[PDB]
């Protein structure tokens, strides 16, 4: 049993996206699917519902018409009709159990997708080595600089260097780009240590190798 | 709905209770799900029905309540407890569905000074026009404050911080702090200095540009 | 059945 979203990206104001749950394992005449998302920063918020057992929807009072949902056979999909910045945010799907007497226990949950919107375009990250200035053991790093929209994903030696690696929370900029450093430490060695770099969404990959 | 205020605090191995009131009754007076929400995961089901355990949600969970008055108790508390707690609010309509504002809960565990480093801009960021300097503070608790000097002089403006979440295992932070500087100012000054305070302690890390 | 209410 597993939900996966897709769809996210980013998208200009009043340009409509559809953002889609995929199922596998189950069907989905069987329960009802739910829509959550969590704007960068705050709580989650309960967007709407719709079932299959039983053929009804529903959406949060406050919707208004901001929000269209509709099923396939082995899908649910979420219109974000005009979107605005504060529609900015991480969107899940659930799947909670259901009967004519509505639904319960939201017990499974898709990893979610990210809508991000901005009047701007897509921007791949700048990627420069993190290095000291007489130890046996050595901390190095990469700072991921100017990337739009999120996600990137840094890994190191292609995933094989995964002890002491910490990569931080991202930060937005003034210029609403966004900057990530990941550093991993390493026992001191005459060993080249690579870090990974990619964004999806410029189909960016950069790979660079830090000197102590 | 109203939760508990952000942050609550309790130690390794205690006993944390938060509440959820809403204004309204619950469907058949106990429709309130508990959910644990960690950055750049899913929302996870602990109680659903006020009271009833997830599958394979440890015991340490329990939820109690009826109407508009709701808990949830964490007992035998963990670093891997360390979370925000949403409450879900399901009443006779759909469209009335609402999530709590969230109770961050913060895991005291054993306090750590943190591991400092600093790390000079690269030879081609300074091409650029635009330098980052990166300090950070590794595997800390409580938590540090940070301030930059160049030359002596404490740094105002440029500034930025990032802080991971608490470590499942440890329940030890990571922070890292970045000083935003053109290449001429960067040039124009010799001695960068990152000092991280925590209570009455600051442990602290430079360089001198040239030595570079 | 009231369903979604």
């Amino acid at each position: 049993e597993q939900l996966k979203e897709s769809g996210g990206r980013l998208v200009a104001p009043g340009t409509p996206l559809t953002l889609t749950c995929t199922v596998s394992g189950f069907d989905i005449s069987d329960y009802a699917m739910i829509w959550v998302r969590q704007a960068p920063g705050k709580g989650l918020e309960w967007i709407g519902i719709i079932y299959g057992v039983i053929n009804d929807l529903a959406y949060a009072k406050w919707a208004k018409g901001r929000f269209t949902i509709s099923r396939t056979s082995t899908t649910v999909d979420l219109k974000i009709t005009s979107p605005t910045t504060e529609d900015t945010a991480t969107y899940f799907c659930a799947r909670g159990y259901g009967s004519m007497d509505g639904y319960d226990r939201l017990n499974l949950w898709g990893q979610g997708t990210l809508v991000t919107v901005s009047s701007g375009q897509p921007k791949g990250p700048s990627v420069f080595p993190l290095a000291p200035c007489p130890s046996s053991t050595v901390t190095l790093g990469c700072l991921v600089k100017g990337y739009l929209p999120e996600p990137v994903t840094v890994t190191w030696n292609s995933g094989t260097l995964t002890n002491g690696v910490r990569t931080f929370p991202s930060v937005r900029q003034s210029s609403g780009l966004y900057s990530l450093s990941s550093v991993v430490s390493v026992t001191s060695s005459s060993q080249p240590v690579t870090c990974n770099v990619a964004h999806p969404a410029t189909n960016t990959k950069v790979d660079k190798t830090v000197a102590p | 709905l109203t939760q508990t205020p952000s942050p609550v605090s309790a130690a390794v191995g205690g006993t944390v209770t938060i509440s959820c009131r809403s204004r309204q009754r619950v469907y058949l007076g106990d429709w309130l799900s508990w959910f644990q929400k960690k950055p750049g995961q899913p929302p996870k089901l602990l109680i659903y029905d006020a009271s009833f355990r997830g599958d394979g949600v440890s015991s340490r969970f329990s939820g109690s309540g009826s109407g508009t008055h709701f808990t949830l108790t964490i007992s035998g508390v963990q670093c891997d407890d360390a979370a925000t707690y949403y409450c879900l609010g399901g009443y006779y309509d759909d469209a009335d569905d609402t999530f709590g504002g969230g109770t961050e809960v913060v895991v005291k565990g054993d306090p750590v000074a943190p591991t400092v480093l600093i790390f000079p801009p690269a030879a081609d960021q300074v091409a650029t026009g635009t330098v980052t300097i990166v300090c950070v503070a590794n595997k800390y608790f409580p938590d540090v404050t940070v301030t930059w000097e160049v030359d002596g002089t404490t740094q105002t403006t440029g500034i930025e911080n990032s802080k991971t979440p608490q470590n499942s295992a440890d329940c030890t932070y990571n922070l890292s702090s970045t000083l935003t500087l053109t290449s001429t100012q960067y040039n124009s000054h010799k001695e960068y200095t990152c000092k991280v305070t925590q209570g009455t302690t600051s442990v602290v890390q430079s360089f001198n540009r040239g030595d570079c | 059945g009231k369903g979604s209410g």
